[PDB]
């Protein structure tokens, strides 16, 4: 199922496959934009490490880091491919299943439906 | 003048070099570190160093605050901060400022203040 | 429904449909009100068979064009929303929907406006553009942002402060609005300008020569050599429609 | 039923009556737009979405053109492209040249679609220049630069329809049409922060976040909000060591695409008043100290105090995660104590609704269940404050179908019409035996909403008894296809606490503790702590709880650790750490594990996977994430917990009061935020900026 340690032929540090957890997901539809072009690929990136994520240099005020994977992120065409890759490397992962908008029928004419009782609210346009 | 350090010892700094700028005493942004704090945190690298040689440029906030308000007839003031003497485009992108509200309204790029009269 | 189409209905029902069809040509049948205004000798309001000729309608009801048929520049058949007609083609044109649609106009509300040779056509069309700018409800972006562009261009054409390619630019600006608005106010805004360009571009060219020789050389959008921005305003250039 | 049509040659099948743009979206065809949005009414004023359909002579608005059988749609005709260019040309004519200074820049739809569909250059160089627009003050949360408004009316549509705040609207006509209030009035609603996301251009912008970063330099992390108990899904944008902003991400079964203003703007409380080093009280002052020194001081206080059994009390606050609660409870048990209390009033005693079955303290109808409601009775609860997004959900349900809402409890300002049946338990008896009880009996999908504030009353037994009797009687309220009994928690941690049995024993409530351990626990008073008690505080912000302590330990905040939170639905959700804890702060369950080792009761797990294993041992539904499964014990639970043991309780004559006095400041984070402080004083009821008349 999962490649153990020390028969990975990549040469990466053992710590990568021992005490690091990656996460696989699809990017969420950004709330700020209506475009959806970034949401189809399956990203893979590493969960952060507490001590080594980022600190502030005491000279010019920069963001120092000891985590060599903080900037790395792979793109895959499909969830199964990402799973296969992570398994072949021996990475512990978690899958975050995507959420989608539930379909509902929208009619422009619905803005002008006659109301037989009291108006619940004044639509304004 | 006298800033106490984390050690509990005293650091002496001339008054002129505690001012944030030559023309302004205090910070002009919440995140901006004051000179007092700068020395308190970097005093090791400031030893045997001559403060009068350090850059100390003028604080532009007051310089723009000294510029008089331009009065305009209509509802919209147009500003582009161009240099009428040299060639090319040397200003900032041309924007239009609404002046119907009471008071002066500042150009978003250059800070020049306009008012409807 | 319009008021007069409802108004004619009881008389139509009483007198019968065939009698009403007898007046006016096929598909253009009945008698409409014809408000007549502008540079005619006696402005009037009358009712008349549909498909009457212009010349006859004018000379019989409104004492003719002020100065005679020679002194006619053009006529706007229907209200301001309809492209203006030229002198040569309006002699033989018929007052049904069909003929006016054939000469690329429409009956609209049959509100004929006549303009004599003394009057300036560009001033009239600019005023129509100002009317549409004032009248847009501002809901849909094409109309909302296009009527103001058309006004800004028409002022400069009224003074001549433009280059001659900006005429074709303006035509395309009209086409930006025509088919894309929520309601037909945008169509109405686009049309008078297109009629003006189609029929009186030489007049615009003469007035642009008047601006160039008379005042100065103009770049696109009305800028000139020493037109600059100073202390909040534009100085160095007329700026039409301040 | 589902009808068929072709879009750009493809074959797409869609429900009849849907808009053409829904069909295009389903068929994988991209259509530009501005004014259209999935959660808002259809407007059709931007004219960006035009397409050609063979029947129509002129291009048609895709967001508002209903689909019909056999329709043929082309989104790629030369006429369509020319149309998009024309529309964009007109859109940008009066748009200000503000991109270097606009906060939207880099994530602006006007930019992206101008670049994708507009022309490379512009034709508008008018010496008269562009139009300009006054700026409008609508409160301390949403900064306005109205020159950039493109008049999409998303803000108006949302403020009117979704949040029920009608002060926003459009004044004037034509070119001078301005979005605003026509006079100085705040956009006063707890959902106001969402017009920031809805406004496609930079006209409406986050004010506390203004000018602090650009979208391309932000690290985006998907995590879980903990301000309320709804469990909204959020995206945390951070650069380096500090968190910049919080924006919603879609989860159609929890918050839809919205979050309330507290969840959005209390992020600024995470970079001030923080706890960074252990503190030890010496005299009347705290002194900084090392982790070893702190923990050894705790051990020495434990050996000196010598607590027996329930003399070691543990209190859990509104914000803590499940793993930390589990650690704390296990350690306290291994000390021989059962005094694992919650922080709420009367939290020294066990809750009146019981703990045995989950459906006794959860939103048994899912949050999505509100969509089906035909009648709702609110008992001692104000959802507008306790769960804002759920209030919006109830509002949407009420707008689009007929629905009867009545409430018992304080007179509440609601976004929907409610019937007030009284402020008292007697009024509840009258109602449940009266006309609204009949309405519930007849209803097809009824649901009874009980606030968590009632559980905190001494007479909670009487309310739970009355409600349980009514439920056990009426089959519509509780059958095998629909559970209408619902408890609405307000704190993100109450559901998880009850799930693991973080409940005091009967004999524990009698004892007077000699040592108190506050985990969060910032609702504590002077009274609940004995003077002689040795108090340990563990948290992330400095608040009253840390003021009460003898030793303070810094713990990570919800943005700095990957924890489990259980919302009102009983849904278990996992968060992700955006940044690392500041200073010398630590992960909470690690803190508990280490202190337990110093106490000689060393916990059996020292690794996150072992923590998840212990969680699976406590309950199997903590490890199943994003899953809701109904209870098979619906009928048993009501009888065994609500009507059974609550017979003896005597109802008081005290009227029901509001659970939370101030919506904006309810937590340590929220009380540490300058923005919430400013918002609270800006959005006060007695301020004319928030009145209307
Ligand atoms: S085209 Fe019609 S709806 Fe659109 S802005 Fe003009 S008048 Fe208003
Ligand atoms: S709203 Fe968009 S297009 Fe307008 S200035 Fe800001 S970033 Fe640029
Ligand atoms: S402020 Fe934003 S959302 Fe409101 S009308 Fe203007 S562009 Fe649309
Ligand atoms: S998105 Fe369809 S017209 Fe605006
Ligand atoms: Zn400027």
């Amino acid at each position: 199922d999962n490649v153990p340690a020390h028969e990975i032929v990549s040469g990466a540090p053992a710590e990568l496959s021992r005490n690091r957890v990656v996460r696989i997901y699809q990017q969420a539809k950004p709330a700020t934009q209506s475009g959806e072009y970034g949401t189809f690929a399956w990203r893979l990136d590493w969960d952060i490490v507490d001590v080594a994520n980022r600190w502030e240099n005491d000279l010019i005020g920069w963001q120092s880091s000891g985590d060599y994977m903080q900037a790395t992120q792979m793109k895959f065409t499909s969830k199964e491919s990402a799973i296969k890759f992570a398994n072949k490397q021996g990475w512990d992962f978690y899958i975050q299943e995507p959420h989608h908008r539930k379909f509902r029928v929208k009619q422009y004419a619905n803005n002008f439906v006659h109301s037989y009782g009291k108006l619940k609210h004044i639509r304004t346009k | 003048k006298s800033i106490i350090s984390y050690n509990g010892n005293t650091i002496e700094i001339p008054e002129e070099y505690t001012k944030q700028a030559p023309n302004r005493d205090s910070t002009w942004a919440p995140a901006q570190a004051s000179k007092t704090e700068i020395y308190k945190n970097n005093m090791v690298r400031f030893e045997q160093k001559d403060l009068s040689k350090q850059p100390m440029p003028y604080a532009g906030i007051e310089l723009i605050a000294q510029q008089p308000v331009r009065f305009v007839h209509g509802n919209t003031a147009v500003c582009d901060g161009a240099n009428h003497n040299g060639p090319g485009a040397q200003g900032h992108p041309k924007i239009f400022i609404n002046v119907d509200a009471p008071g002066s309204h500042a150009c978003q790029y250059c800070g020049t203040r306009y008012e409807k009269e | 429904t319009n008021v007069e189409t409802v108004a004619v209905a009881p008389t139509i029902l009483r007198r019968g449909g065939d009698w009403f069809a007898s007046f006016g040509r096929e598909r253009n049948s009945g008698t409409k009100l014809f408000c007549i205004s502008g540079n005619v000798n006696e402005p009037c309001t009358v009712e008349e068979e549909m498909s009457i000729p212009l010349r006859e309608l004018l000379e019989k009801h409104c004492g003719g064009i002020k100065g005679g048929w020679d002194n006619l520049l053009g006529v706007i058949p229907g209200g301001c929303s309809v492209p203006i007609l030229p002198k040569n083609i309006c002699e033989d044109v018929l007052m049904d929907f069909d003929a006016l649609k054939d000469v690329q106009s429409g009956l609209g509300t049959a509100a004929v406006i006549v303009i004599n040779k003394q009057q300036d056509v560009i001033r009239a069309i600019q005023r129509f553009a100002a009317f549409y700018k004032h009248e847009s409800c501002g809901q849909c972006t094409p109309c909302r942002e296009g009527t103001t562009w058309l006004l800004k261009a028409m002022d400069r054409f009224r003074t001549g402060q433009a280059k001659e390619r900006e005429i074709d630019m303006l035509y395309e600006l009209t086409k930006d609005i025509e088919g894309h608005t929520i309601c037909a106010l945008g169509d109405a805004a686009a049309w008078p300008i297109q009629g003006l360009i189609r029929n009186f571009r030489p007049e615009m060219e003469t007035r642009m020569k008047k601006f160039h020789d008379e005042v100065g050389a103009v770049s696109v959008g009305g800028w000139m050599k020493d037109a600059r921005v100073e202390k909040g305003k534009v100085v160095g250039a007329p700026l039409p429609g301040v | 039923a589902e009808i068929e049509l072709t879009i750009d040659g493809h074959k797409v099948s869609i429900e009849a009556g849907s808009a053409l743009i829904q069909a295009c979206e389903k068929a994988g065809v991209t259509v530009p737009r501005y004014c259209y949005h999935d959660k808002l009414a259809i407007a059709g004023n931007c004219r960006m979405c035009l397409v050609d359909v063979e029947r129509a002579p002129k291009p048609v608005a895709s967001c508002a053109y209903p689909v019909a059988p056999g329709m043929v749609v082309r989104t790629d005709t030369e006429r369509v492209k020319q149309a998009r260019e024309n529309v964009m040309e007109m859109m940008l004519q009066n748009h200000p040249l503000d991109c270097p200074v606009c906060d939207q820049g880099g994530e602006c739809d006007l930019q992206d679609q101008s670049m994708r569909y507009g022309r490379d250059r512009g034709r508008f160089t008018e010496i008269t220049g562009k139009r300009s627009t006054e700026d409008k003050n609508i409160g301390p949360l949403v900064k306005t630069s109205m020159n950039r408004c493109i008049h999409c009316t998303r803000c108006v549509r949302f403020a009117n329809d979704i949040a029920g705040a009608p002060e926003l609207g459009s004044s004037g006509r034509g070119n001078d049409m301005q979005i605003g209030t026509y006079l100085e009035k705040n956009l006063n609603t707890e959902l106001s922060g969402n017009v920031i996301d809805l406004c496609p251009v930079g006209a409406l912008t986050n004010k506390p976040y203004a000018f602090r970063a650009r979208p391309w330099e932000l690290k985006k992390t998907e995590s879980i909000d903990v301000m309320d108990a709804v469990g909204s899904n959020i995206r945390i944008d951070s650069k380096g060591v500090e968190v910049m902003r919080v924006i919603p991400r879609v989860h159609e079964d929890v918050n839809e695409e919205w979050i309330n203003d507290k969840s959005r703007f209390a992020c600024d409380g995470l970079k001030t008043q923080r706890l960074t080093t252990p503190l030890i009280r010496v005299g009347d002052k705290f002194v900084n100290a090392t982790w070893d020194d702190a923990l050894s001081t705790i051990a020495k206080a434990y050996q000196q105090k010598a607590p027996k059994g329930d003399e070691f009390k543990a209190v859990a606050g509104a914000l803590v995660e499940v793993e930390s609660m589990v650690a704390l409870k296990d350690m306290t048990n291994a000390l021989g104590s059962e005094n694992t209390t919650t922080d709420t009033p009367n939290g020294n005693s066990a809750p009146a609704h019981g703990i045995t079955f989950r459906s006794n303290y959860l939103f048994n109808s899912s949050i999505a269940g509100i969509e089906d409601a035909d009648a709702i009775l609110l008992v001692g609860t104000n959802p507008r404050r306790e769960a804002a997004v759920m209030n919006a959900r109830i509002r949407k349900a009420w707008l689009r179908q007929e629905l009867e809402i009545a409430s018992v409890g304080p007179t509440l300002d609601a976004t929907f019409d409610v019937a007030e049946l009284g402020n008292t338990h007697a009024d509840l008896e009258k109602a449940l035996s009266g006309e609204f009880g009949e309405v519930l009996k007849n209803a097809k999908n009824p649901l009874i909403i009980v606030g968590s504030g009632i559980t905190d009353r001494e007479d909670a037994g009487a309310f739970f008894n009355t409600i349980g009797k009514f439920v056990e009687s009426t089959p519509s309220v509780l059958n095998e296809n629909w559970n209408g009994y619902n408890v609405l928690q307000r704190s993100a941690s109450r559901a998880g606490a009850y799930d693991i049995g973080f409940t005091p024993s009967d004999e524990a409530s009698k004892t007077t503790p000699k040592m108190v351990w506050l985990l969060g626990a910032d609702e504590v008073a002077a009274s609940d702590i004995p003077a002689d008690a040795f108090v340990v505080y563990q948290g992330h912000n400095g608040d009253v709880g840390a003021q009460f302590a003898d030793v303070v330990l810094p713990g990570a905040a919800y943005t700095e650790k990957a924890g489990t939170y259980v919302n009102t639905e009983g849904r278990s959700q996992i968060s992700r750490a955006a940044t690392g804890p500041p200073g010398g702060a630590r992960e909470d369950w690690k803190i508990l594990r280490a202190v337990s080792e110093y106490l000689g009761v060393a916990l059996p797990y020292e690794d996150a996977y072992e923590v998840r294993d212990r969680l699976a041992e406590i309950s199997p539904s903590l490890v199943r994430y994003d899953l809701v499964e109904p209870t098979v014990f619906g009928d048993v639970a009501v009888q065994h917990s609500l009507v059974g043991p609550n017979g003896s309780v005597t109802p008081s004559s005290a009227p029901l009061t509001e659970t939370i006095e101030n919506f904006y400041m309810t937590d340590s984070i929220s009380r540490s935020s300058p923005t919430m402080a400013k918002s609270s004083i800006a959005f006060n009821k007695d301020n004319k900026k928030n009145q209307a008349f």
